[PDB]
């Protein structure tokens, strides 16, 4: 089973250029193409463009004014590259290795061979740390034997966030909610973990947030209020 | 540009069942069609290609049908891993398109929502701005409507939620949504009212704090 | 990177296969040259082809298989590469200083795998770089790129991969895990859909220039030139049969 590699620098800010590569593993042969897929976020997948065997592409009529695909044989890797870029074309780029044969008269493509993705945020923004609000646990958020805290992960850029509870100890009941982008132009993730009521005050509740594109770390401490 | 229509856009399907989500073509694209499996933090898979073969290994609950301007996947019993966003995609025209995919989600019991009204912080006061957060937790179906009333004030604009994947194991949605109000603002009221209404719920809970409180 | 290497005069035509690219990691007698690298090594397999032969069975022997075919993920004990129902591992990535000689692969047609970085980039090396790798990782084509490879190893044994192979169901233990074409104990167990390897049938071999290597027993052989279809587009190949 084929699995490709995608690379690039995925933070971008306005009329920048993108620019992708992708090792797709294997030798040029007959037949087959390569193309690139975007996931804008929310949206579902959308075609860019091949470049196939012979050298020559299709592109999608949207990004071929400022679109290109090639494909350098000598080190088996595919590129994309957009220009003039704008803060619409954050989405998710995925690389795909597919072959496409035709019995005479009909044809069939598919891709059979992908890469990871890359996500790629543009935004005019700058790359900010978070900051880490606790969600006290309180008779309003308590009800029942089980009693919810968390961490507000609060305006960060960009997107990738990571928490974990008690040092990854606590596993049982998290919920870190898919971040949003608020009008500032930063990030609002939250994460919630639900815990026996019993044991607000003798269990120490840790949540531990991880911005990397800001080599930022936060361990703060979440604990009852009165 | 040949337009591909996928139906149904949303499915909520239990293991066990014939799934038979279709796709249909503006003009003919003979049978150049393909369908893919894309699930949340993987790369998509095909399923099938050229409309109704089977790519290596995928398993034989995926039927692929059709030609012309009317194609089906056909999966023969739904398997948990099966749950995921199905797209087909058409390789005989100049700009390849897909269709929109299908979600297939999972149904279960209908569960009615814990909400949750967490207060800003002591710590977020003192940079200038407040966050009130409303959970929803453990919930099916999906659908759900927060609403917040500051002193009966009810908002808009201020307010921004987000939910997560179908448990993989129980099945249940959960919601966040977070008020955001400046300090000064924030100073001004004294009931921060979350107002839910879900289908589990007979009629409409609220969870709610004083400024004080 | 690029030997310019001056000028050549008649007709020309791209830049082609490489031979630099193959791994010679041959720990026997290294090598006093190309061709000393790989026999007066490595395959030192003289007369016994006639007991080697003697553990491999024709496809009557198996277990008739029932109902619907399945992929098999075992692999297990069948280590006689030489018999045309061993059951190989799907293809990974195996490190140049494994392999001595070149790679073949077969969309039923055979092609050559070079030496190459973890990043799929051809390497010239000879595969005595530790990081050059030769990155085997198959997809049964319509769609993917062969049904399976040959090679030999760094002490002379022939070893291969492709599929996975089917499981074609059966009556009891003495069950066939199909790596060809077997419509016989199965009528949809096909080269197309069990083909992990060369062998297009229980008596045929794609024959390669390294057959007579990696296959030796098959010597004596006859070879036939035979089309074959493969998810629409035609392949004409020899094949050493019996
Ligand atoms: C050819 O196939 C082999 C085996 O299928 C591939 O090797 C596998 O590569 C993946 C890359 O994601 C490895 O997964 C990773 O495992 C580590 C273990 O610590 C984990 O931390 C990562 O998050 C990820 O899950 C996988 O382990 C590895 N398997 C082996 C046996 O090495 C190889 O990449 C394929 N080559 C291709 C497709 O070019
Ligand atoms: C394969 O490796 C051999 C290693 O020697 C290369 O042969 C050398 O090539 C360079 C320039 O191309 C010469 O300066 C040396 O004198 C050559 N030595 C010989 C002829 O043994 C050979 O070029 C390599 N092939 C390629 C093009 O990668
Ligand atoms: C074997 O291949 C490796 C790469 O896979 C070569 O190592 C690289 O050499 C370049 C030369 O500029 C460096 O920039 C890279 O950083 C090296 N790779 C890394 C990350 O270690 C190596 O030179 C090759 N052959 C040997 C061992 O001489
Ligand atoms: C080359 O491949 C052969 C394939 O069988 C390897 O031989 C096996 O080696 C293991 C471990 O030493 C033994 O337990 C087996 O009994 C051997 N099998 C046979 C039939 O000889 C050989 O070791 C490989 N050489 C390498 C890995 O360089
Ligand atoms: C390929 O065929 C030849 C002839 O059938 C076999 O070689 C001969 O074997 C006889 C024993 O019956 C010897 O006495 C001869 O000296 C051999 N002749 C030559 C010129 O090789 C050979 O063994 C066969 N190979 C295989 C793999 O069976």
């Amino acid at each position: 089973q084929v699995q490709l590699n995608q690379w690039g620098a995925g933070l971008l800010k306005p009329s920048e250029t993108l620019s992708l590569t992708c090792a797709v593993y294997g030798d040029a042969f007959s037949g087959n193409y390569w193309s690139w897929i975007r996931q804008p976020p929310g949206k579902g997948l959308q075609w860019i463009g091949e470049i196939n065997h012979s050298g020559n592409t299709n592109y999608d009529p949207s990004l071929e004014s400022r679109v290109s695909i090639s494909l350098d044989t000598s080190k088996n890797q595919l590129s994309l590259k957009l220009n003039s870029v704008t803060a619409a074309d954050t989405a998710l780029y995925y690389c795909a290795r597919g072959q496409r044969n035709c019995s005479g008269g009909n044809c069939y493509s598919g891709l059979w061979a992908w890469g990871q993705g890359t996500l790629v945020t543009v935004s005019s923004a700058s790359t900010k740390g978070p900051s880490v609000f606790p969600l006290a646990p309180s008779s309003k958020s308590t009800s029942g034997g089980t009693a919810a805290l968390g961490c507000l992960v609060k305006d960060y850029f960009p997107e990738p966030v990571t928490v974990s509870w008690n040092s990854g100890a606590l596993t049982s009941g998290v919920h870190t909610f898919p971040a949003v982008l608020q009008s500032s132009g930063l990030y609002s993730l939250s994460s919630v973990v639900t815990v026996p009521s019993s044991s607000l005050g003798t269990q120490t509740y840790i949540c531990n947030v991880n911005h990397k594109p800001s080599n930022t770390k936060v361990d703060k401490r979440v604990e009852p209020k009165s | 540009a040949i337009h591909m229509t996928q139906s149904p856009f949303s499915l909520s399907a239990s293991v066990g069942d014939r799934v038979t989500i279709t796709c249909r073509a503006s003009q003919g694209i003979r049978n150049d069609l393909a369908w893919y499996q894309h699930k949340p933090g993987t790369a998509p898979k095909v399923l099938i290609y050229a409309a109704s073969s089977l790519q290596d290994g995928v398993s034989s609950r995926f039927s692929g049908s059709g030609s012309g301007t009317l194609f089906t996947l056909t999966i023969s019993s739904l398997q948990p891993e099966d749950f995921a966003t199905y797209y087909c995609l058409q390789g005989y025209n100049y700009p390849r398109t897909f269709g929109q995919g299908t979600k297939v989600e999972m149904k279960r019991t209908v569960a009615a929502p814990s909400v949750f009204i967490f207060p800003p912080s002591d710590e977020q006061l003192k940079s200038g701005t407040a966050s009130v957060v409303c959970l929803l937790n453990n919930f099916y179906p999906r659908e759900a409507k927060v609403q917040w009333k500051v002193d009966n004030a009810l908002q808009s604009g201020n307010s921004q939620e987000s939910v997560t994947e179908q448990d993989s194991k129980d099945s249940t949605y959960s919601l966040s949504s977070t008020l955001t109000l400046s300090k000064a603002d924030y100073e001004k009221h004294k009931v921060y009212a979350c107002e839910v209404t879900h289908q589990g719920l007979s009629s409409p809970v609220t969870k709610s704090f004083n400024r004080g409180e | 990177s690029s030997g310019a290497s001056q000028r050549v005069q008649l007709i020309n035509t791209n830049g082609s296969w490489h031979i630099n690219r193959t791994a010679l990691n041959c720990n026997d007698s290294l090598h006093t040259g190309f061709l000393a690298a790989l026999f007066y090594t490595h395959k030192f397999n003289a007369s016994g082809c006639p007991e080697r032969m003697a553990h491999c069975r024709p496809i009557d022997e198996f277990a008739q298989g029932w109902g619907p075919i399945t992929y098999a993920e075992g692999h297990g004990s069948d280590q006689r590469p030489y018999c045309w129902h061993y059951a190989p591992r799907q293809c990974g990535t195996i490190p140049a200083s494994q392999v001595c000689g070149p790679v073949y692969c077969f969309t039923p047609s055979p092609v050559v795998v070079g030496t190459t970085d973890r990043f799929g980039a051809p390497t010239y090396t000879w595969g005595e770089n530790e990081t050059d790798v030769l990155i085997l990782n198959n997809t049964r084509p319509p769609q993917g790129n062969w049904f399976g490879c040959t090679w030999m190893n760094s002490t002379g044994f022939t070893k291969t991969c492709g599929g996975p192979p089917c499981n074609i169901g059966g009556v009891g233990n003495n069950t066939l895990t199909c790596p060809t074409d077997c419509f016989r104990k199965h009528p949809e167990a096909t080269y197309t859909k069990c083909g992990s390897g060369p062998w297009l049938t229980p008596r045929c071999l794609v024959d390669y220039p390294y057959r007579l290597w990696h296959y030796p027993c098959t010597v004596n052989f006859t070879i036939f030139k035979v089309r074959m279809y493969v998810g629409g587009v035609e392949h004409r190949l020899n094949a050493a049969c019996n």
